[PDB]
């Protein structure tokens, strides 16, 4: 907009919100701060007219606090607490994901089009600071192939499963419900099968014609799921440690489908487990 | 008093806008409003404060505060001012038509006022008595920018307009106003002021 | 620190998963990213303390009626869902979903939830329903079905706007709380 004061007009800021402020809670709280409380909808790109137009325009959206590097920590088995502190505090980089359709809109499949224009944000000063907010200092975008999309989704999946594994491997009086959460969601991609989606999209020779030279990534995905599988094994056994009679039908289904996918990766996927 | 009355009511708006801004101040300072059927350990009193920007309303299930409004983040500090269809007053309130446990008795017939928003959410509120009930309705229609519905508002209109016109008729003492305006002397078309301007 | 179990069922023609994932992602409207797995979770503060939770994304196929009830036991609340603009969804819920659910877990607070609230008054969607002889069925009869079960609450929300969505989840959490 232009009604903004000089230092505010056409400026992008990042706000260290509260512990659990929803995007719209903070949005409304800012609406309190301002008259002409309106939001455009073109959330990602700017608005050229409103770069010069009056009638101050605003937009809010959570960004991803890009993980910092705790120096000298890069490999030691340091417990999570240190990192979860570093997870959000002492940060300067901020990425923002961007959906996009790039490919044919095949009905059963969304990943034939999935390309992500993650927008990275680098501010001047590292949160937390003397001010609960700061302008962006440099902004940049990204581009993510469905190959990559699968790669990093698979990754974060793996480390999340790890995370639950050790947190319940360290604490005993701990809810089994998250184990149910995870083991369910991973075991049956019931609403839609992500694994078969990988197979139809990438493992298919058709992808090897669309991206012949870019087959060096489907092998990466195979390695990813291969490394997953023993983690699934420890998840299964952790459940067995936390198994209850209610979970027993649950556990048997989990275990049965677990060795099902075991053999699927070993031979049906033909990927080599370690 | 025919020219007097014409001149009097014809310079109207200043008193009206003064009344309305006073209503605005009253809404902002607000008070602890009254809920519905606050019997079984329910806070009948709870403050509803308007923003100094007069665009959001600080209200919610606040406690039984006899001091009145406490300045803080009420249970909901937003009431969407830009989209309020209306406030229903009297029988138009669906909560008044309730025939179950939320039966409002006929003694709150003139304390029934429900803010219309979301096209399905209503705020069936109760006023402690008539004058402030009309005051809040007046404040809302002031946000709505239409006429007022406080008898006291018409009282103020007449009394202050009378005061102002009365304090103007001092120059015209011992003088009469021709009901037909005095004839305009022909202004010579030349503007070559023999004497200098200013 | 505590967690809450929460199930969501419904036909696959309404894509409630989109709504759930959009909420948990805190994402912009129309900007969510579809994952490969189900049964999402989040940690939420509603009052006093933040609380963990997880949302069993249960596929609505008739056949998975063998596996879905196994998830039912010891779920703090369940969320029955539908499409406000699908009369067939209404038929399924009043006829299949609601009956068998109330059968399975007769002792748990329940909230009914609308969907496609924006599409409820979508004139083009309405005229398509009329020319297809379907009804853009509105609130009061949804309220009627809520009374029919006496659900602790009924709400209508939308994904493209997330209106009431936060309220939907807050009511869901404070159903226990």
């Amino acid at each position: 907009g232009q009604g903004f004061p000089s230092f505010l007009r056409n400026k992008i800021f990042i706000y260290r919100g509260k512990e659990y402020e929803r995007r719209e809670d903070f949005s409304l709280r800012l609406l309190t701060q301002f008259p002409n409380a309106e939001k455009m909808t073109s959330t990602t790109p700017p608005g050229e007219d409103i770069k010069s137009s009056p009638k101050q325009y605003m937009q809010c959206f959570t960004v991803k606090p890009v993980m910092s590097l705790p120096p000298s920590y890069k490999d030691k088995p340091v417990p999570e607490q240190i990192l979860n502190y570093y997870r959000a505090n002492e940060v300067q980089q901020f990425r923002y994901s961007r959906p996009f359709r790039k490919g044919e809109k095949d009905p059963d499949n969304e990943f034939a089009t999935m390309w992500i224009e993650r927008t990275t944000y680098t501010t001047a000063y590292t949160f937390p600071g003397i001010l609960k907010w700061f302008e962006v200092k440099q902004i940049s975008t990204e581009e993510i192939s469905p190959l990559e999309n699968a790669i990093e989704t698979m990754e974060l999946t793996n480390e999340r499963i790890s995370n639950c594994v050790q947190q319940h491997a360290w604490d005993r009086s701990l809810s089994v419900h998250p184990l149910s959460m995870l083991l369910s969601g991973i075991v049956d991609p019931a609403v839609m099968g992500g694994f078969s989606n990988y197979e139809k999209a990438f493992f298919t020779e058709k992808y090897l014609q669309e991206h012949p030279e870019d087959q060096e990534k489907v092998e990466l995905l195979k390695r990813l799921i291969a490394l997953q599988m023993p983690l699934l094994t420890e998840g299964i056994r952790i459940h067995g440690e936390k198994l209850t009679e209610q979970l027993k039908p649950l556990h048997e289904r989990l275990s049965s489908c677990f060795r099902e996918l075991k053999e699927k990766v070993e031979k049906h996927y033909g990927v080599i487990t370690l | 008093s025919r020219p007097i009355l014409e001149l009097k009511e014809k310079i109207q708006p200043e008193i009206l806008e003064l009344i309305k801004q006073q209503r605005l101040n009253r809404l902002v300072e607000g008070t602890c409003f009254r809920k519905l059927n606050a019997r079984r350990r329910q806070d009948k009193f709870w403050y509803c404060r308007l923003s100094p920007n007069h665009k959001v309303l600080h209200y919610g299930d606040l406690e039984e505060s006899p001091q009145g409004e406490v300045p803080h983040d009420s249970l909901q500090d937003k009431l969407p001012v830009a989209d309020i269809k209306a406030v229903v007053t009297g029988k138009d309130c669906p909560h008044m038509k309730e025939k179950g446990a939320l039966k409002q008795n006929k003694e709150v017939l003139e304390l029934a006022f429900s803010i219309l928003y979301d096209s399905n959410c209503q705020l069936n509120f109760i006023a402690p008595d008539k004058h402030e009930y009309c005051i809040w309705t007046d404040g809302l229609n002031a946000l709505l920018g239409k006429d007022m519905m406080s008898d006291l508002t018409r009282n103020d209109l007449d009394t202050l307009l009378s005061m102002e016109i009365k304090l103007r008729l001092l120059d015209l003492e011992n003088i009469q106003i021709p009901d037909a305006p005095p004839p305009i002397p022909k202004e010579p078309s030349n503007y070559d002021f023999v004497y200098d301007c200013n | 620190m505590q967690a809450i179990k929460c199930v969501v069922v419904g036909d696959g023609a309404v894509a409630k998963t989109c709504l759930l994932i959009s909420y948990t992602t805190n994402a912009f409207p129309g900007e969510y990213i579809p994952t490969v797995f189900d049964n999402y979770s989040a940690n939420v503060m509603v009052d006093g303390k933040p609380v963990n939770l997880g949302l069993w994304d249960t596929a609505g196929q008739e056949d998975y009626d063998r596996l879905r009830p196994l998830s039912y036991p010891q779920t703090d609340v369940f969320l029955i869902c539908f499409s406000l603009v699908s009369p067939a969804s209404f038929e399924n819920v009043r006829a299949k979903w609601y009956p068998e659910v109330r059968h399975h877990c007769p002792n748990t607070p329940i909230i009914l939830v609308g969907t496609k609230l924006d599409l409820r008054d979508d004139k083009d969607t309405i005229e398509k329903l009329k020319e297809k002889k379907l009804t853009p069925i509105t609130y009061p009869q949804g309220l009627a079905m809520a009374k029919e079960i006496g659900a602790v609450k009924y709400l209508e929300c939308s994904a493209l706007t997330q209106r009431g969505l936060k309220t939907v989840f807050d009511e869901a959490i404070r159903a226990v709380l």
